[PDB]
């Protein structure tokens, strides 16, 4: 039953990565439109995209770590 | 004698269109798997 | 400037061909100002005023 | 509408009293429908599609189909005729 | 910014090219007006 | 209700495809 | 509590029926009822042939028959007790696989090396190349199942919703105002259910896009 | 209040057309007698002027400026604005195909961009015609 | 046998939704289906536009055939005749 | 009961793949709207569009793999 | 009890298609505005829209396939 | 127990149609800005809007079909 | 027990109807943008916004009808 | 167990508030971008945002009411 | 078991605040692009951005309050 | 049974992490298009981008505090 609880919690906890994926998609798409507007691509346009992608990945990884803690 | 109406189209596009053998194989394999379940 | 068959006026008209001087408080209300679009518009306006002055 | 309905009712009453026709079959269709509803026809999921779909088709026919007939005749035929 | 802009082509050159294309698009019946509008009289002194 | 079997439903569609393409080949603009 | 039933009657007669709905007269002037069919065929053929503009336009004369057949079969299902052949997964499964296989094998018949090179989106980051390749090949293998399901599921779901709301109306012996409102909802849904033609357009257009990409 | 005029000919002066579409450099825009004030650079294309009355007008224009102020006064300035009838569809297709042929001839990036302007203008002309 | 079904289908096409085709074209223009949408015995079907009588008849025949097919599964409510 | 929890956890875990679809749709629509302005599809525009699509799909399939590991 | 677990897991796995619907809606919505800005729809402006629909609906059908596998 | 599973699975599965509602909202909203930028309503601006609405409604009904199957 | 199942399903089902709330929000926001660009309330903008909101609320009410079916 | 089911259903039904928050954020953000786009904010522009809030948050409050009813 | 039900209901009701985060992110992003387009900074732009943030976070806080009420 | 409830409650409350990721992705993405529109990136543009990201992350962590509290 306790292992059953761990399984159901891990299944429920890992869904938080979906928002990270949506944010990553939004970040890359807004980078696309920004480069479309202005060609300063090698400038901080790519740096801000990397910054957003890294933070979204960090949030998803924190959700993954919560899921791991539930599993273990 | 309806064959000659679309005979040219038949071998014109079935060079790859007439790959329904793949569909038949997939259906037969699925039916065999279900009969194993059956 | 042509005023009449006998009268004319030597008129002076400013030209804000610089992109930065084109942007002002009024350009805030104007949409899609950007930088390149306003620059091309200012260049075309320079051509237009040159043509009008020539006529 | 309502006035036309009274006129149609009066016309039917006149035919009903006498004949004025070769045994009008409209009453036959009505009676057959009544018998079917009583015994054969089952009122299950009828309002789902039997009424709704037929009503949509009726709206289409009494509506844009009049213009569709024009779009067929006065457009498709005359174009190739002119060509 | 486009293929022409920020690549060596001034917007006046863009206008000249599109105007010349429009003038060439005109038929020979209206070509006299296009020639009239086309101004090549001004030369350069340096 | 749920689709099973899948034997003769997928076989008549090829014949209907033949019939439809033969019919529409006669259609012309 | 009425169990929905997409039963299996003698399929062949039902499936062949939409073909008889389109007569093809051999006359210079048509019968003002095939004429509209001819005009619709030409109008759709122009849209389908606009994208291709290749030697693959020979496929368009069959894709027109495909779209006509799918539309006729799905539009006839809106009738009271009509059994949609496309409701069953069997025939749509038997349609999606052969045509996708035809597209990929036509791609592999001519300019085969570049056809497989379509996996490469002209470079892309090399650090993620294996991930992109496996993603795109899994998507390509998904595509036939996707094409079949995106037709079967919603074709069945339209009839399922019609049955559910109709049973609700029939069982609603309560206040007649609610019954009338639910019947209005039924008619609105059935008007929306007439957009199954848009599903035909989506299916055939996706097939056309796949064929154009691979040929 | 629509002010449409070429450097040589005048189309509309203070006309209450209340609806004008312009081939802007960035894309397409529609004036609705209340459109947000903005400055728009014209692109090779056609200006379909829709008067307040049901009748409309179609003029193919060169590059220029679309100046719509806060008020309804719009000063549309097109360098070479003519009606579609004065143009030649056959010469249009011929110029388009010749320009496509000569697109690769100009090795310079600026010159190839100029020929790209030419092909874009000819394509807009073909679509208009 | 099948020749009789083909002749019946051709007769139905000629009656509704109908060189030598000029006679067939005039027959379609007359529109015997349009005159009687519910055959000569009755007056007309509910739809009264688009000369769609023949298509309506075909769809009604298909609907009644599918109803005959589906009658096996469905069941009535009351043994007594319905209201 | 443990297998029951494995089933429910697998069912709840694959929900995280939803964010991947939304992100991919967003990034592709942004690619559309960006190309609407700058006709430079054969450039770093489509490259970064593919990058974002790959990142979103990879996140979704990582969540799917977590769900599969829960199932097995 | 395993049949009940399969039922609830399939029900939960079905909800992972919401991201697919959001993505398809977003991509087609950006398609309409992209065509509105630039009347060149017949091009990549619509080709990439179709491609994005194909690549974004994949998550929804994947999740429903997982739901069906759980159910059956 | 099994009936409880049917009910909970259906209640979960029907929640997946929310994403399709968000998608239809997004596309029909983008319709209005496309119309505002370009008054060509009867054109592909509305044609592709209807196409996207149909596609997202398909993505939603093809989800709720699973709930219908679960209930019966 | 089945009453408990109905309660749980009604709790889960109604969320799907509320997810459509974001759809009408996007519709109204795009209406804001469109009216900001070309202010004309009597124009087709308001009609399109009403149609989009009606479609989103129809999706929500159809999910709510599924919830009612769960209840009854 | 009936109280337990009502508790879990009310907790599940409270998820619908998430859609209301996203919708309110979207409408207010589009109000922001419209005001930045044009100075006609004090006109029907602001009223449209008010109505969008009064609709999306109304749907959210409807979901909250459903949660309360399930709780009691 | 009633405490378990309260715990799981509170866990479920906690989801309804994610939409508040999405809404505040969207509204702040809007504020960013509006300030980018319009130099007007401390005018109704920033005040209405703060108002939208407050409204969305208040809806999320009310959802969390309902979660606490279920918890306690 | 309470310890069994701990894991499922923690997993259920972890879903709120998704909203924070979506919000941070949106705000960072708008910063990209903002910088694209206006090269005054290091100004209140980036300042308010950081503000919005911080607020979204604060909302997400506040949500996850509920999971951390219920788990212990």
């Amino acid at each position: 039953i306790d292992t059953a609880a761990k399984f159901i919690g891990a299944g429920a906890a890992t869904v938080g990565v979906a928002g990270s994926g949506a944010g990553i998609g939004t970040v890359f798409g807004s980078l696309i439109i920004g480069y479309a507007r202005n060609p300063s691509l090698k400038q901080q346009l790519f740096s801000y995209a990397i910054l957003g992608f890294a933070l979204s990945e960090a949030m998803g990884l924190f959700c993954l770590m919560v899921a791991f803690l539930i599993l273990f | 004698f309806q064959f000659t109406g679309i005979k040219k189209y038949f071998n014109s596009y079935t060079l790859t269109g007439r790959m329904n053998c793949v569909l038949a194989t997939y259906g037969g394999i699925a039916l065999l798997v279900l009969y194993f379940k059956l | 400037r042509f005023r009449s068959v006998i009268s004319y006026k030597t008129e002076e008209k400013p030209i804000f061909s610089l992109d930065t001087v084109a942007s002002a408080e009024s350009m805030s209300i104007y949409d899609d100002i950007d930088a390149d679009v306003l620059r091309n518009y200012q260049e075309y306006s320079l051509a237009n005023i040159i043509y009008y002055s020539l006529k | 509408r309502l006035g036309l309905i009274p006129e149609e009712f009066f016309q039917f009453l006149y035919p009903k009293t006498g004949v004025t026709g070769p045994y009008v079959l409209g009453t036959g269709l009505i009676l057959y429908l009544l018998s079917k509803e009583i015994y054969v026809i089952t009122a299950e999921t009828f309002s789902a599609i039997s009424t709704i779909g037929v009503l949509v088709y009726i709206v289409k026919k009494y509506g844009a189909s009049i213009g569709a007939f024009a779009d067929k005749l006065n457009e498709q035929k005359i174009a190739q005729l002119e060509e | 910014v486009a293929y022409w802009r920020q690549a060596g082509l001034s917007y006046i050159r863009y206008s000249q090219i599109c105007a010349k294309a429009v003038r060439d698009a005109l038929k020979a019946e209206f070509k006299a007006n296009a020639e009239k509008t086309s101004g090549s009289n001004v030369k350069i002194v340096k | 209700d749920t689709s099973t079997w899948f034997i003769t439903i997928t076989s008549m569609i090829m014949t209907l495809f033949i019939l439809f393409q033969l019919k529409i080949s006669n259609y012309s603009y | 509590i009425a169990p929905t039933m997409m039963g299996l009657p003698i399929v062949t007669l039902i499936i062949m029926f939409p073909s008889l709905l389109f007569p093809t007269p051999k006359r210079l002037i048509n019968n003002r009822t095939i004429s509209i069919q001819q005009w619709l065929i030409q109008l759709t053929s122009k849209q389908m042939m606009a994208i291709h503009n290749q030697k693959g336009q020979t496929w368009s004369l069959m894709l027109m028959s495909l779209i006509m057949f799918i539309g006729s079969t799905n539009i006839l299902g809106l009738l009271p007790h009509s059994f949609t052949p496309t409701t069953q997964l069997s025939m749509n499964l038997g349609m999606a696989i052969p045509l996708w296989s035809a597209t990929v094998f036509t791609g592999f018949r001519y300019k085969t090396k570049t056809s497989l090179a379509h996996f490469l989106p002209q470079g892309t980051p090399a650090l993620l190349i294996p991930m992109l390749v496996i993603i795109e090949t899994i998507s390509l293998f998904i595509q036939p199942v996707a094409l079949a399901v995106r037709l079967t599921a919603n074709i069945t779901a339209g009839h399922l919703l019609i049955h559910l709301i109709g049973g609700a109306t029939l069982a609603l012996l309560n206040i007649n105002t609610m019954t009338a409102f639910i019947t209005f909802t039924i008619l609105i849904l059935l008007t929306i259910l007439e957009f199954a033609v848009a599903l035909i357009q989506a299916y055939v257009f996706t097939l056309l896009v796949s064929l154009y990409l691979h040929d | 209040s629509f002010t449409f005029a070429s450097p040589t000919q005048v189309f509309f002066n203070g006309a209450n057309v209340r609806q004008v579409d312009v081939p802007t450099q960035t894309g397409a825009f529609g004036i609705l007698a209340s459109h947000v004030p903005t400055l728009q650079v014209l692109r090779p294309g056609l200006v379909v002027v829709h008067a307040e009355d049901g009748t409309t007008s179609k003029y193919f224009v060169s590059s220029g400026s679309v100046t719509v102020n806060a008020d309804s006064s719009v000063q549309l300035l097109a360098e070479e604005a003519v009606t579609l009838d004065m143009l030649d569809p056959g010469v249009a297709k011929a110029n388009l195909e010749k320009a496509q042929s000569e697109l690769l001839g100009a090795a310079d990036e600026a010159s190839r961009a100029e020929i790209q302007i030419r092909i874009e203008a000819n394509e807009a002309l073909v679509k208009a015609l | 046998a099948s020749v009789v079904p083909l002749k019946d289908r051709r007769l139905l096409e000629v009656k509704l939704g109908e060189i030598l085709m000029r006679d067939f074209t005039p027959s379609g223009i007359a529109g015997a289906f349009q005159r009687g949408y519910y055959r000569y015995y009755n007056k007309y079907v509910n739809v009264k536009k688009g000369s769609v009588a023949g298509l309506s008849m075909v769809l009604a025949a298909y609907v009644v055939f599918n109803y005959c097919r589906s009658y096996k599964e469905l069941k009535h409510e009351r043994l007594r005749k319905y209201h």
